[PDB]
């Protein structure tokens, strides 16, 4: 069980690192993808909707 | 007399203070080991629950 505890913590350390990287990627992708187009494709087309 | 030939019947044919004392000590040791498994196994259940 103690060896199993070390293995699970090793998975738990790996799981923690993977979840931290995945959540960092999640926040970055959320911000970039969700807000860029809703602001760029909005404004760039709204600027086109303005100027053109 | 019959107890002495009981000796001659058992010992001829065929530890204890260490048995009793060390067995009680090791029984406390197995209680401590059950506590160890309670702690380690449960904290493993919490770790792999995480």
């Amino acid at each position: 069980k103690k060896r199993q505890r070390m293995i699970e913590v090793q998975d738990e350390l790996l799981r923690l690192e993977p979840q931290l990287k995945q959540l960092q990627t999640k926040y970055d992708e959320l911000k970039e993808r969700k807000s860029s187009l809703r602001n760029a494709a909005y404004f760039l087309s709204n600027l086109k909707q303005l100027y053109q | 007399n019959f107890l002495k030939k009981r000796l001659l019947q058992q010992c001829e044919t065929l530890k204890m203070e260490d048995l009793t004392n060390v067995s009680s000590l090791l029984n406390m040791e197995r209680a401590r080991d059950k506590a160890n498994e309670e702690g380690l196994a449960l904290l493993q259940e919490e770790i792999d629950k995480m």
